[PDB]
């Protein structure tokens, strides 16, 4: 299918957008985000509508759509 | 800040 574009918002209000397929495991997004922030992945928690995103959550499981937001907080 | 969009995408082995 098509990529959807998600906005990942940091604690400092910075944004990195990610294109993922509906079947992508979101661990891949978490890894890339942590890499680009220069911090360990396990130091961060990733929330969708306030709910914790699991490594093996997919956008399809979470009901995500184009331009949905992920928030990142410290673990 | 500029926009940032990241795309999340054996027999040859020698080790």
């Amino acid at each position: 299918g098509e990529y959807i574009k998600l906005k990942v918002i940091g604690q400092d209000s910075s944004e990195i957008h990610f294109k993922v397929k509906m079947t992508t495991h979101l661990k891949k997004l978490k890894e890339s985000y942590a890499q680009r922030q220069g911090v360990p992945m396990n130091s961060l928690r990733f929330l969708f509508e306030g709910q914790r995103i699991a490594d093996n959550h997919t956008p399809k499981e979470l009901g995500m759509e184009e331009e949905d937001v992920i928030e990142v907080y410290q673990e | 800040a500029e926009e940032r969009v990241v795309v999340i995408s054996n027999s040859s082995s020698r080790y």
